[PDB]
């Protein structure tokens, strides 16, 4: 799940996520719950940084669970 | 203009290979063609549509031709639940010998492909009964394409 | 020559900066403009090079920082030795090391998760470890 | 007690979280920079507001009638 | 003899420029330029920040609605 | 059966995406904000915030709990 | 109008061991650029195509294959060493064209007498929607 | 019989003439 | 089981709609760029300023949409096949229990039903199913090439070509051949389109192979 | 062996080497000025040392994982299949990452600390000047191996 | 003309775009519509590479220098070979 | 060590080389290239230089190591 | 003393303290009323 999750950050771009954030922000203005640290999308080099990090975490852990459970049972 | 693509001068003078890639993707976008006018915009679309019907009729004349030249259609009718419908024949000169045996099935003489598009049942229902109905079925659609 | 000249009390031990987030950087210190601020706080936490422009302070920070990294490892080691002593079948493992799995973690039974306590044998139960400390503690004659 | 009773139990709680948080943001809204009072939460002010979520169904429903639960066309900036 | 034009100072104003970042928002007038040729006189300061970080810009007289 | 039902759904998945895709090209190239003054079409550009957010809500509510109940079952 | 350009002579280029970032076949067919500057002291700088070469006293000359490269060095010289520079464009046949200051004055400050090519005297929000330009050679900005 | 002729023609020749035909047309200049 | 899957189906339609509907209504303009209409349906981006504007064209909204379409239709056809493949065997209990936890779908549908497919050819022999076994991997290969164009963006490859276009210009016997059209890396939008073409093709061929081979292997 | 090696570099008494002078004798015809000047750029920049240390410590971790599975050093480690697989896998990953780190900090040094007017080096200069050759040749091999391995 | 660079009337004459053009496109000309009495101008759009940094440094309401990407030439593509 | 081992040893020689290529390119071209002549001035980790000159996404040395991680994860 | 309290009031430190209390509470309830699939009081 984490591995497949990282793809959302690598494939897509920031300018789409910034705009969708704006519409979400508007609804909070309606109910007065708009925060004062203005919401922003992640910076360009952060979208990548989060993208690679999850991808590595999903890939390595999958092998981790694949190896230990296999070898422990057969020896 | 002055070269491929004939329909977009801005792309034509692009010296890099970008022109070739972009001369293919923007072929059918008739609005952004240079010198387009609202009369041309429709008349190209109308001519283009007839091009798309030609493909559809030529495509369906392919299916009838093979099913009635390399298929099990007359035999499949005789027992629909035990004769794999046949799509066409295989002639691939890379095949070794054990593959030639393996892909020979459906009561054919050489390798074949089993048809999973379900044409065999549809033509059974709507009344076709031999090969010969299919051949004229091929010719007619071929004529309609013409 | 080679000697030991150090300084005395460069930076005064105080809690003020602990309540001024982003004190280290001049840009971050002004406050949280947007949520972009709370990401740049961690991205430039350890970049001692960008905080100041001279080698002396960068040195003293990396030198002291390593001590923290060194300290955590010792704390990590301490747990591993402690855990192997209070929650392990080590002494049982020393009898038949061929066919008793090394176990040094035991979970509390809250939500059924005691099924994790495997029958690693040796009259014990628990998560079967694989870091191989037990062969290390035997090779040192513990 | 399978869905409806646990469900109402949630909706009570969910507003309590929702209604309290709204009160705080409004409470600190009128300050020199509301930015600082959200990354460094005011604990005392959040303590005199933490129980006001006990009666959120009553309080909110009066706001809706009085027409202060929402705004109309003044959205960004102020 | 002619009095200064536009709002004086501190008067909250509702922004009316459509493409601005603070459309339908409110800012504070910090100074109005009294040169007739100046094409965007009213210097408006805001409380939020636009995507560039800027928090002020000029504006035209008919794009400013003087709320009170 | 399987090769047919699966075939037509994927065709339908592609075609349905095109319908919105040429909706966007409409708003760009051929829409006219004067000849459509306040009619039903211009209003769908007037409360675009209300449409977008609620779509975001319904997706979020389905996402949290469909996945939620699933991990719990797992 | 006092704008007689500099009229490039043939001077000696800087000492350099040569690198792989020099001109390519584009120079022999399309165009290549030279940037002539005068130094008071023989120092060492860094070349836009990587590596370091040493400028020598007085009139230098150096050829680069683009315009971004001539200026990229042009900023470094004007900034680091407080030194003047032009650059040109050289055609395959041999006709050389004066490029950079274009008036004798850097484009940052204002000369009374240059043109106004490329301006719209209206705010950006007032452009015409794409329906108003269809089937014409116009664009919204044009 | 007939496949052994038509398979190569559409697999080898008809591609070759096609690629070489387009390559001249794409790379023309007038 | 059929309750939980249907919401997963329902989740797909809203989220897929959300991207497309967000794309359509913001095509004319939005706060990040209130004159988006002056650039057309498809443009790469608007530069790094104002915080970066990658993937802003209404084109890109269609772009991200296809991924959720393939996933959504993935969850639909998956459901139809497994429910029927248990029925046709008369083993309807297997779906009705395994289909409530994810490992049930991964173990009892994917892993279990692909036993006959992957043996299309082994160091012992081949079968009729070999062609579907080959296409199965061929599906995995194109799909995995798709990532290369989505993740690695243009500016890296462009610097790579320039070195190459230098090496070719200095190699003897090979400086006698000159490109007519200069070589450049694909454009930003082209890579997205190309990258999605591989992803879709590999995603159809992979499933289409597993769907036919697994069912036809048992013909039941 | 280590202890004797400790007594090499001059510290306060007469005996011992000078790390500066060792780097200033190896200069060759193809290389020009040789390792002159590397003493500075390896002394007034932490990002140089961190990049250089990371590669060696990165590489050593890998060699550790190749030896601990072939010369089992602890008793009853051989027949512990759970341990052998994990220990070999663990240090490969650790070794892999640390090498990548050596690329990042070497890259950071080129941007921040490198300066050819004061900390001038000749080898690091020559390496920059023919970088088009280095990548293109490494590009061809990666293609050659790509076709003949996969 | 390779790319089209357009400068509007909002511009406040700050000379931040001109200083940020890496290939010397824009330049400054006198005006009378600002306090600074100068507005930017783009008389050399041929060499305009398209690097939007020219207008990531225009500090106005929306923008006062705008860049529209058209067809690409051998210099507007920044080819060195 | 038979044939089946010979192939896989030449797989490792392949992924190691490719990983070296990405990281090595980043180190050398971290200050300048024929595309961007003043890349050094832009810092160590910057997203891009805009969509000009065909598109300059991911030219910063940080994005070369960002790419290397996958191949390190691959090798 | 004031600076210590302020630091303890910054967002991350409250989070672990708040969530930690929340985790303890839920774990206790599940220890006393386990399996809890329905709400059988009314
Ligand atoms: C027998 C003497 C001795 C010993 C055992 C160590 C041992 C160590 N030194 Mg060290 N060091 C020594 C003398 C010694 N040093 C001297 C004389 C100097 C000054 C020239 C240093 C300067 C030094 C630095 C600057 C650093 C170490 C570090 C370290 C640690 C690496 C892990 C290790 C504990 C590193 C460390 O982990 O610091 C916490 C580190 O960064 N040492
Ligand atoms: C949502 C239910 C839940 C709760 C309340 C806890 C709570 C706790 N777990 Mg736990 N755990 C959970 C689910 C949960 N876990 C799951 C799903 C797994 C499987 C991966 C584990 C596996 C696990 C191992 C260990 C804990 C441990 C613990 C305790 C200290 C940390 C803490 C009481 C530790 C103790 O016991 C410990 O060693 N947990
Ligand atoms: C006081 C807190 C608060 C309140 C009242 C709201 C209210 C609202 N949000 Mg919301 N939101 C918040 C915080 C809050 N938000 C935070 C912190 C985030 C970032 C994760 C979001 C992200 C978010 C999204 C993405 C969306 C909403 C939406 C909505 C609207 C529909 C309700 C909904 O879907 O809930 C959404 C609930 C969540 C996303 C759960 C996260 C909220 C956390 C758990 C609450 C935080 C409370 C705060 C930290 C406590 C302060 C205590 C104080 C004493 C210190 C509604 C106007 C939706 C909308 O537009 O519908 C119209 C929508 O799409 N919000
Ligand atoms: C019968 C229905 C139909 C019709 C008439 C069209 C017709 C058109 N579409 Mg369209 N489209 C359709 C279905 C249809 N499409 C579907 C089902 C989808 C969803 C996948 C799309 C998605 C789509 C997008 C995203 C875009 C178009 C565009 C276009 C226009 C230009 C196409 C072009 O030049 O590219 C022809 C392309 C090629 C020759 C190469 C494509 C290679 C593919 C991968 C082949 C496989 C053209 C008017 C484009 C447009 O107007 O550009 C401004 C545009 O951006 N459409
Ligand atoms: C594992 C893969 C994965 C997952 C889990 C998601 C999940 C999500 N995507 Mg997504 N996406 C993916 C792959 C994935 N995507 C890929 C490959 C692409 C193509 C690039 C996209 C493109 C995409 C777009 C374009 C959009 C989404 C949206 C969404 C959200 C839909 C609302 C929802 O169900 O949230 C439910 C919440 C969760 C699933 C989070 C669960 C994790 C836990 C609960 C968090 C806390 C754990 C501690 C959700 C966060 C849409 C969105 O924002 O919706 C409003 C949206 O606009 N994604
Ligand atoms: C002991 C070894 C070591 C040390 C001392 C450092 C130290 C540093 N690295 Mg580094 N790095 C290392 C290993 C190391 N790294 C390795 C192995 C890699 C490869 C993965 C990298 C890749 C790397 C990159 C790509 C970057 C750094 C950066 C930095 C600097 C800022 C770090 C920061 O603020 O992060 C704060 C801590 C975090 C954000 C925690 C992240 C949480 C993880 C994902 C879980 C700092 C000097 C940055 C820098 O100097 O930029 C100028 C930078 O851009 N490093
Ligand atoms: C499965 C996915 C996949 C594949 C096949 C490739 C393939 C390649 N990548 Mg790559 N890449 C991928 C995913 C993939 N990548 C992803 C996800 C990322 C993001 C991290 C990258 C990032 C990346 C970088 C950063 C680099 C590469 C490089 C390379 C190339 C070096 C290998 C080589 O020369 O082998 C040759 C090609 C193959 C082995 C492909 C299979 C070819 C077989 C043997 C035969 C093909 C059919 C044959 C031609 C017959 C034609 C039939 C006719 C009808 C046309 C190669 C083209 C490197 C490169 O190009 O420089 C050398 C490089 O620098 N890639
Ligand atoms: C075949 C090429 C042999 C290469 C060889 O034996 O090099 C030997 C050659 C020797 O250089 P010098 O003897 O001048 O350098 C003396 C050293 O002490 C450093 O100054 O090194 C080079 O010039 C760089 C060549 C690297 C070539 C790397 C190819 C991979
Ligand atoms: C209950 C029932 C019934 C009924 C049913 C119904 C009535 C249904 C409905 C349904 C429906 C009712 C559906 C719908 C759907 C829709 C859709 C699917 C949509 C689409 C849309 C679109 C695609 C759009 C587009 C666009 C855009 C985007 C923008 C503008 C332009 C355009 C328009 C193009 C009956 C009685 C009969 C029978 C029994 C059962
Ligand atoms: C009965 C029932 C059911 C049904 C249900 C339904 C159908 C519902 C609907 C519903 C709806 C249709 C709703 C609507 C809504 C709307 C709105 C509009 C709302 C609003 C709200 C608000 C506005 C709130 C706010 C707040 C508060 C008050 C608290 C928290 C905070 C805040 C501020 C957020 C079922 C079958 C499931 C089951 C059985 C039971
Ligand atoms: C999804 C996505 C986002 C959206 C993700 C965002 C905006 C951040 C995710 C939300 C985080 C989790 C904030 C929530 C945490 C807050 C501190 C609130 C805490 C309250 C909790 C205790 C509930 C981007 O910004 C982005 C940027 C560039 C490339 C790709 C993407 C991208 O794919
Ligand atoms: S895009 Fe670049 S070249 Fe063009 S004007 Fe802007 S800064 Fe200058
Ligand atoms: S990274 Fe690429 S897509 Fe993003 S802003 Fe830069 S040029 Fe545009």
């Amino acid at each position: 799940f984490v591995w497949a999750f990282s793809l959302m950050f690598l494939f897509s771009g920031r300018g789409y996520w910034q705009e969708l954030i704006e519409s979400i922000v508007w609804a909070h203005n309606k109910l007065k719950v708009a925060p004062a640290t203005q919401p922003r999308a992640l910076s360009i080099i952060q979208g990548r940084a989060v993208g690679v990090t999850h991808y590595l975490l999903g890939g390595i852990a999958t092998t981790w669970a694949f190896f230990l459970a296999r070898i422990i049972a057969v020896g | 203009e002055l070269r491929f693509p004939r329909f977009s001068q801005g792309l034509a003078q692009d010296p890099t290979t970008r022109r070739i890639w972009f001369g293919i993707a923007t072929a059918h976008d008739f609005e952004s063609h240079d010198d387009i006018t609202e009369e041309r915009l429709y008349q190209n679309i109308f001519a283009s549509h007839f091009g798309q019907l030609a493909i559809i009729f030529l495509w369906t004349s392919g299916n009838l031709f093979h099913v009635a030249w390399q298929g099990n259609f007359e035999s499949w009718i005789q027992d629909p639940l035990h004769v794999r419908p046949i799509a066409h024949a295989i002639w691939d000169p890379h095949f070794g010998q054990p593959a030639v045996e393996a892909f020979t099935r459906g009561g054919a003489a050489g390798p074949v492909n089993i048809a999973y598009s379900g044409v065999y049942q549809w033509w059974y229902t709507i009344g076709l009964r031999t090969n010969e109905d299919l051949y004229t079925g091929a010719l007619f659609l071929l004529f309609l394409s013409t | 020559e080679v000697k030991i000249v150090v300084d005395r009390d460069p930076v005064k031990t105080s809690f003020e900066e602990w309540a001024r987030p982003g004190h280290f950087s001049r840009t971050l210190a002004k406050g949280p403009d947007t949520t972009t601020w709370i990401w740049n706080l961690h991205a430039d936490a350890h970049d001692f090079d960008s905080h100041t422009g001279d080698l002396e302070e960068i040195s003293r920070k990396v030198f002291s920082a390593h001590f923290g990294q060194l300290s955590i490892i010792f704390l990590w080691l301490s747990g591993m030795y402690f855990h192997g002593a209070r929650f392990s079948n080590y002494e049982a493992w020393l009898s038949d090391p061929t066919h008793i799995g090394p176990s040094a973690q035991v979970v509390w039974p809250i939500v059924g998760q005691e099924i994790l306590n495997g029958d690693v044998g040796g009259g014990f139960r628990g998560i079967q470890i694989t870091s191989g400390f037990f062969q290390l503690w035997r090779a040192s004659g513990i | 007690g399978e869905f409806i009773t646990p469900g109402v139990l949630f909706l009570y709680i969910a507003g309590w979280i929702g209604w309290v948080g709204r009160s705080y943001l409004i409470a600190v809204s009128g300050e020199k920079k509301p930015a600082m009072r959200e990354i460094i939460i005011d604990v005392e002010l959040a303590a005199r507001i933490i129980p006001r979520g006990f009666i959120w169904p009553v309080a909110a429903y009066r706001e809706l009638i009085n027409g202060d639960l929402v705004v109309d066309d003044a959205d960004i900036g102020y | 003899k002619p009095p200064p034009r536009g709002p004086k100072r501190g008067t909250k104003v509702k922004i009316l420029r459509r493409e601005s970042y603070w459309y339908n928002g409110t800012g504070s007038v910090v100074t109005v330029d009294q040169d007739p040729n100046t094409r965007y006189p009213v210097v408006v300061r805001f409380a939020k920040v636009n995507y560039a970080g800027v928090s002020t810009n000029n504006y035209a007289l008919d794009e400013i609605k003087e709320v009170a | 059966q399987a090769a047919l039902y699966t075939h037509h759904q994927y065709i339908a998945g592609f075609i349905m995406t095109g319908a919105f895709a040429h909706g966007a090209i409409f708003f760009i190239r051929d829409y006219n904000p004067e000849q459509n003054e306040d009619n039903v079409l211009a209003r769908m550009l007037d409360h675009k915030e209300a449409i977008i957010s609620h779509l975001s809500w319904a997706s979020l509510f389905l996402g949290f709990h469909t996945l939620g109940l699933y991990v719990h079952n797992d | 109008g006092f704008v007689p350009p500099q009229l490039d002579p043939s001077t000696p280029s800087p000492i350099f061991g040569g690198s792989t970032g020099g001109l390519l076949r584009k120079a022999q067919v399309e165009e290549f650029y030279v940037i002539t500057w005068t130094s008071p002291k023989e120092q060492v700088f860094e070349m836009p195509t990587g590596g370091a070469a040493i400028m020598r006293e007085g009139p230098n000359l150096l050829k680069l294959a683009r315009k971004e490269q001539c200026l990229a060095l042009g900023n470094r010289l004007r900034s680091k060493y407080k030194i003047a520079y032009q650059f040109y464009r050289v055609f395959p046949n041999g006709e050389v064209q004066y490029l950079h200051p274009k008036d004798g004055v850097y484009p940052e400050k204002v000369n009374a007498g240059r043109q106004g090519v490329g301006q719209n005297f209206r705010s950006i929000g007032k452009n015409v929607s794409p329906i108003e330009v269809k089937f014409t050679g116009k664009n919204s900005f044009d | 019989n007939l496949p052994s002729i038509f398979v190569p023609l559409v697999g080898l020749v008809f591609p070759a003439i096609a690629m070489t035909s387009l390559f001249l047309y794409v790379q023309k200049k007038k | 089981g059929d309750f939980l899957v249907h919401h997963a189906i329902a989740l797909g339609l809203h989220t897929t709609t959300l991207i497309l509907v967000k794309g359509a209504l913001d095509a004319r303009g939005s706060k990040l760029m209130p004159d988006k209409k002056d650039f057309g349906y498809s443009f790469p981006c608007d530069g790094p300023g104002r915080g970066g504007t990658c993937d802003i064209s209404a084109w890109d909204a269609f772009y991200l949409a296809v991924f959720w379409m393939l996933n959504t239709i993935g969850w639909v056809t998956f459901y139809w096949h497994w429910k029927h493949i248990t029925l046709w065997q008369g083993n309807v209990s297997q779906f009705n229990e395994s289909s409530t936890y994810l490992m049930g779908w991964l173990r009892d549908y994917l892993w279990l039903n692909s036993s006959q497919l992957i043996n299309g050819y082994n160091p012992f022999g081949m079968n009729s199913l070999s062609v579907w076994a080959w296409m199965f991997l061929f599906g995995h290969l194109v799909w995995a090439t798709g990532f290369m164009f989505l993740i690695s963006w243009r500016g890296y490859w462009q610097e790579l070509i320039e070195t190459l276009a230098w090496a070719h210009e200095r190699t003897p016997l090979a400086n006698l051949i000159r490109w007519r059209d200069k070589p450049v890396a694909l454009s930003i939008v082209q890579a997205r389109l190309v990258g999605l073409a591989h992803f879709s093709v590999g995603y159809i061929f992979t499933y289409a192979a597993f769907l036919i081979a697994s069912t036809s292997g048992k013909f039941g | 062996l280590f202890l004797i090696a400790g007594h090499m570099y001059r510290t306060n008494w007469g005996i011992g080497h000078g790390l500066k002078d060792i780097l200033e004798a190896h200069k060759g015809p193809f290389t020009g000025q040789g390792h002159k000047g590397l003493y500075e750029i390896l002394t007034t920049s932490w990002h140089a040392q961190l990049s250089l240390n990371l590669a060696m410590l990165g590489s050593t971790t890998i060699v550790v994982a190749h030896h601990m599975y072939s010369m089992p050093p602890y008793p009853y480690l051989a027949t512990d299949y759970g341990t052998q697989l994990s220990l070999f896998t663990h240090h490969m990953w650790i070794g892999g990452f640390l090498i990548v780190g050596a690329a990042a900090h070497a890259a950071i040094f080129m941007v921040r600390d490198y300066d050819p007017t004061t900390r001038y080096n000749d080898l690091l200069d020559r390496v920059l000047r023919h970088r088009d050759a280095i990548i293109s040749h490494l590009n061809w091999v990666c293609i050659f191996l790509g076709f003949h391995s996969f | 003309m390779s790319h089209s660079v357009k400068i509007y009337d909002t511009c406040i004459g700050c000379t931040q775009c001109v200083r940020a053009c890496p290939t010397d496109v824009l330049e400054m000309i006198p005006w009378d519509g600002c306090k600074a009495k100068q507005i930017a101008s783009a008389p050399r759009t041929e060499d305009c590479v398209g690097c939007k940094r020219c207008e990531s440094a225009c500090p106005t309401d929306f923008l006062s220098v705008r860049v529209y990407l058209g067809p690409e030439t051998t210099r507007s593509m920044a080819l060195s070979y | 060590l038979g044939t089946a081992d010979f192939l896989v040893h030449h797989i490792h020689a392949f992924t190691i080389h490719v990983t070296v290529l990405i990281l090595l390119k980043g180190v050398l071209f971290a200050r300048s290239s024929r595309l961007i002549p003043d890349k050094a001035n832009l810092g160590f980790r910057f997203p891009c230089d805009g969509p000009g000159r065909g598109g300059t996404c991911q030219v910063s040395a940080w994005d070369h190591v960002f790419l290397g991680l996958f191949w390190m994860y691959n090798a | 003393m004031r600076d210590i309290k302020t630091y303890l009031s910054v967002a991350p430190v409250l989070s672990t303290l708040w969530f930690g209390a929340l985790a303890g509470l839920l774990i206790e309830i599940n220890r006393l009323f386990p399996d809890a699939l329905s709400f059988p009081f009314f």
